[PDB]
RNA sequence: CAGAUCUUGGUGGAAGUAGCAAAUAUUCAAAUGAGAACUUUGAAGACUGAAGUGGGGAAAGGUUCCAUGUGAACAGCAGUU
RNA sequence: GAAGUCGGCAAAAUGGAUCCGUAACUUCGGGAUAAGGAUUGGCUCUAAGGGUUGGACAACCAACUUAGAACU
RNA sequence: GUAGCCAAAUGCCUCGUCAUCUAACUAGUGACGCGCAUGAAUGGAUUAACGAGAUUCCCACUGUCCCUAUCUACUAUCUAG
RNA sequence: CCAAGCGUUCAUAGCGACGUUGCUUUUUGAUUCUUCGAUGUCGGCUCUUCCUAUCAUACCGAAGCAGAAUUCGGUAAGCGUUGGAUUGUUCACCCACUAAUAGGGAACGUGAGCUGGGUUUAGACCGUCGUGAGACAGGUUAGUUUUACCCUACUGAUGAAGUGUCGUCGCAAUGGUAAUUCAACUUAGUACGAGAGGAACCGUUGAUUCAGAUCAUUGGUAUUUGCGGCUGCCUGACAAGGCAAUGCCGCGGAGCUAUCAUCUGCCGGAUAACGGCUGAACGCCUCUAAGCCAGAAUCCGUGCCAGAAAGCGACGAUUUUUUGG
RNA sequence: UGUGGAACGGGGUAUUGUAAGCAGUAGAGUAGCCUUGUUGUUACGAUCUGCUGAGAUUAAGCCUUUGUUCCCAAGAUUUGU
């Protein structure tokens, strides 16, 4: 019972959450919800959206 | 020409609103006198749905020893109180209730069942009967003796402790629960001894048991034949609407046949669904209600934020696999199975690996308050 | 039928008249689904395929020799998300298949792009030529 | 006279039924009054948006114009208008 | 993705402007916006294109375009 | 019955025959022609451009369909008149 | 029915002439009994039900090692009987899938159900015909598809009480009823077979079609006008807003919803075909003569839905010191 | 008159995606004035950064609440072995 991490938001992915997308270049993406999946397909950079953890890690939010 | 099966089942007719809400046991399991005395049914309340992960033990299956995800239904089942007994005599016109014996004291919630306005009433429901019980205690024993001599079928009168749930309704639900087991005298003796006593869910059912669930389905109001019966949508060009049946009958019989789909009531109907498997009988007194041998986190069976439109489940519960009739908080009748089960699917012991307790009020990502606090760190409100 | 065993129900994504990429090097590019094997009887319902399903197809773009004829093919990728028994909903970027003979042996020799696990378990010839599976 | 899809007049069941749903939209307070969703005043919210729901004419009408009153009939709900 | 249907009926899609590019055929006029591509905000600048007017020149006033650059 | 033209909006037989397109076409197009009953200002043939004309197909597109679901306004509905 | 015969050999495994007895016809025809003060007209779509003359599914019988293939052969209509290219079509042929793609009836089922491709004779073109107006075993193109608000039926929705009242818990007459089919693997390279090859009952894991729910997950939906973004104009600017008949775009809880999602869908009795037992007549033989077994997806029940609003029971309290009981 | 109710408020749960305001030379640059500077003051400048996982919304068919403030001990009809 392993818990994945969203490829866009970085949040914990418990079983049954979101969808898995496997791209043509064999790269597998796990999305926690439709918002993360939709944003990813809108070519959005997760590092530019403040609420994600990639933005928080890069910008050292919360020290 | 171009055959197709008829739409819907003629076995579920008429599709009128059920004449009841509770959920009626139409047939109790066949009585075996060789077994000990036991109950055959229980009343619960639909709290909500979640999902689990468990390891499948099914040899020959591609998912054998692999993890599967399953939706489950949580039914809140606080102990019921036995308040009476009814004896039935076998007659050539069917079973007939010979007499009914009640406990000396009945709680307020069950006495509310005998009133439309309990508050405005004088609360005179069993007051003269109660005095009889404490005058000589001899008409009670005589009535019980008559059930022993006659009355091949014995059923206890049991009611729910609805005040222990978060429901706004204070009037308890009361039902006859057939007593199956050894000997009519032992049924009556068992029943008398349980007057004003609680019977809890684990004394009725057990882990991995296959049961039936009886309830009244979600109300839908009226529906046209397209959704009520599943008929094909008529073309876009159809003058005067397309959510109907094109031809509702031939010439001769010069009458609309009862087998033709018609618009009408589409919900609130009585259904008994068979073969629900008990995945867990939770205990309301232990703080690891939703913990497993693989998920040691101390958590109970209430999602974050509470069950939507229900609240917190603080009592005993059952975790049936799959779906059940009716909406959240409708009272549901759980019945012992009438069938015998020997299939591998029915007989496989069920051991849960993980129970989801994330919020069902949205795309919730934290199982517990502690997990949320750790992932996010601190917030503006948390510091001060 | 007689692939390696059985396949769970999967959300169908490719009805008849759907056109999917050819994922192999057989010379074809444009599989056009004509029928789906195992399809029973249901008025007005289109036969539809999922990953791992054998279909009948024609080639619309590619080598002139491959065209104008019905051949078997196996779906290996699909865009419609389906549900695995472990609760995961997954999908690919495109719809693709490979030309096979009735026994399930690949007409081509290489497969470009990922291949669904359901297709790989059922058809070992596809699994042999598959690169990354799922 | 029982008849003529008879003539003229009167009156039924269908029935308190079909319906009175195009043109964005009304609200608050006051006055008057037996009575105010519909009158008048103030306030708000809106619309026509200059090829106007604005300002005039030709044709046609003929007093419909104005003031003061009235409120049976008419204004397919109402009426102090 | 037309499998629907007699039939793409209805709907969808296209759409302004600027710069590229534009087949058969032709009565040589057309076809043609054929087809088929790219671009388009905001801000801060640069260049060029005209008039009144003081002793090769000129301090204002009165002006409107077009093209381009950087930043975002 | 010449030049032309054609199973043509003119061919009964007829779903003519061959070829092409399609997985598959009594469609369509191209050919063929003893043409029931084509044919020369009763105008024959061809034709760029134009056409809310008829017909076949391809791309785009899409709830036409697989297979239905959801939402808004006005009705229907209940009330007063 | 008849039996000359084919069927190396055996007239009726399977074929079977000449005759002869019947059924049906959805064929135009025949007739002219109903309708001309008017019964809307093909096909398709949709939807239900019925018949059996059985394509498939269940069980049985006969021919030859199995394996099969035929007689679907006998019962049997419970349950299925498809996606397309075409035909306006009916019919039909074609590509496929499928366990299988059986045939019919219901005013040639079905137009106040649609659609209007057919028919559709008003406009128009052609061929043949006609001196002409015009015509047609023809071809072509364009051509308004009205009304339920009545009775009944059907679908759902309330409901008076003389048999006390109002409740609670029940019974059950009667009506309805539901599941279906497939694949792979074990059996098993086994029974069987010179060899090649090659099963079956059962079991398991899945799947099709149907049925009843449900909304944890996933997907769709957006007046959550919830949050954010955008253009034009308007409130002097900022901020905050408004208008643009829901202005437009992203995400969007809740709800609703998806074979786009998930859950669940038995066993008892009597039989048919047909096969056995005890047993005769017709002193033997033989399933029948009486009887007893066995026996199908058949039928009837249990189970599931309704619950007689004029079928019924058990139980609770009985207008309160006014007045009624 | 009750472990009563309601209206608010608080906590939780969700959705969005970082509010207004103030500050910073962060900012393509540009123009005026000076002691003339690897922080030159000055003014304009889409935007950027920080306070700020902020702010807003959160039952309308979410959960919870010992918080606050109010409310109710009422009328009418019928029914008897
Ligand atoms: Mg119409
Ligand atoms: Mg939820
Ligand atoms: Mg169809
Ligand atoms: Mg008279
Ligand atoms: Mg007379
Ligand atoms: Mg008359
Ligand atoms: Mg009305
Ligand atoms: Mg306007
Ligand atoms: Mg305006
Ligand atoms: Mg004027
Ligand atoms: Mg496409
Ligand atoms: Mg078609
Ligand atoms: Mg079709
Ligand atoms: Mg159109
Ligand atoms: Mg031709
Ligand atoms: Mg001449
Ligand atoms: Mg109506
Ligand atoms: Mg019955
Ligand atoms: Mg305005």
């Amino acid at each position: 019972m392993k818990v994945e991490v969203c490829s866009f938001s970085g949040s914990k992915v418990y079983p049954g959450a979101g969808r898995l997308f496997v791209r043509g270049d064999n790269k597998v993406f796990r999305f926690v919800n439709k918002k993360s999946e939709s944003l990813f397909l809108q070519r959005k950079n997760p590092r530019r959206l403040s609420w994600t953890v990639l933005y928080r890690r890069m910008h050292k939010k919360g020290i | 020409k171009f055959e197709q099966p008829r739409h819907g089942s003629l076995g579920f007719l008429p599709r009128k609103r059920a004449s009841r809400q509770r959920g009626k046991v139409k047939a109790f399991p066949k009585d075996d006198a060789s077994k000990p005395v036991h109950l055959t049914a229980f009343l619960g309340y639909k709290a909500g749905m979640t999902h689990i992960v468990r390891d499948l033990d099914r040899p020959g299956s591609k998912m054998h020893k692999r993890e599967i995800l399953e939706a489950v239904t949580v039914i809140e089942t606080p102990p019921m109180v036995v308040v009476g007994v009814v004896g039935y005599v076998e007659t050539p016109r069917g079973l007939r209730s010979l007499t009914t014996v009640w406990a000396e004291h009945l709680s307020e919630e069950v006495k509310r069942r005998f009133y439309k306005n309990w508050f405005k009433s004088k609360k005179k429901a069993f007051t003269k009967y109660a005095k009889k019980y404490a005058e000589s205690t001899q008409s009670i024993n005589r009535e019980l003796e008559r059930i022993k001599k006659y009355c091949s079928v014995v059923r206890v009168l049991a009611h729910t402790q609805i005040r222990k749930t978060p429901l706004a309704q204070k009037k308890a639900h009361l039902m006859e629960i057939q007593v199956n087991g050894g000997s009519v005298a032992d049924k009556v003796e068992w029943a008398r001894e349980h007057f004003e006593k609680t019977v809890d869910i684990k004394s009725t059912f057990e882990q991995n048991e296959m049961i039936d669930v009886i309830g009244v389905t979600r109300g839908k109001g009226n529906e046209g034949t397209t959704a009520r019966w599943g008929t094909k949508r008529l073309p876009r060009k159809t003058h005067r609407g397309l959510r109907k049946v094109a031809c509702i009958g031939a010439w001769h019989p010069a009458n609309v046949q009862w087998t033709v789909a018609r618009a009408g009531n589409a919900g609130y109907m009585h259904r008994t669904q068979l073969n629900s498997k008990i995945y867990r009988i939770g205990a309301g007194d232990d703080a690891k209600n939703a913990s497993t041998d693989f998920d040691a986190t101390e958590k109970r069976i209430t999602p974050m934020g509470g069950f939507v439109r229900y609240g917190v489940v603080e009592n005993d519960f059952v975790m049936l696999n799959g779906a059940t009739p009716g909406p959240v908080k409708r009272v549901l009748t759980l019945r012992k199975s009438l069938l015998t089960h020997t299939s591998r699917k029915a007989l496989e012991p069920v051991s849960l690996k993980w129970i989801d307790t994330a919020s069902k009020f949205g795309h919730g990502r934290f199982q517990t308050p502690a997990e949320a606090k750790q992932f996010l760190g601190t917030l503006k409100k948390d510091v001060a | 039928g007689a692939a390696s065993g059985t396949k769970y129900r999967m959300t169908l994504g490719l009805p008849v008249q759907a056109i999917m990429n050819c994922a192999d090097n057989s010379g074809a590019k444009n599989l056009y689904i004509v029928s789906v094997f195992g399809t029973g009887a249901r008025l007005n319902r289109l036969p539809a395929a999922s990953c791992g399903d054998m279909v009948l197809a024609t080639v619309k773009k590619g080598k002139p020799d491959l065209r104008k004829k019905i051949m078997p093919a196996i779906v290996v990728r699909q865009r419609k998300a389906w549900r695995r028994k472990d609760g995961v909903y997954l999908y690919f970027e495109d719809n693709a298949g490979v030309i096979v003979n009735p026994k399930g042996e690949m007409k081509g020799s290489a497969i470009t792009g990922p291949v669904a696990k359901e297709c790989a378990d059922l058809w070992p010839r596809i699994a042999s030529n598959a690169g990354t599976v799922v």
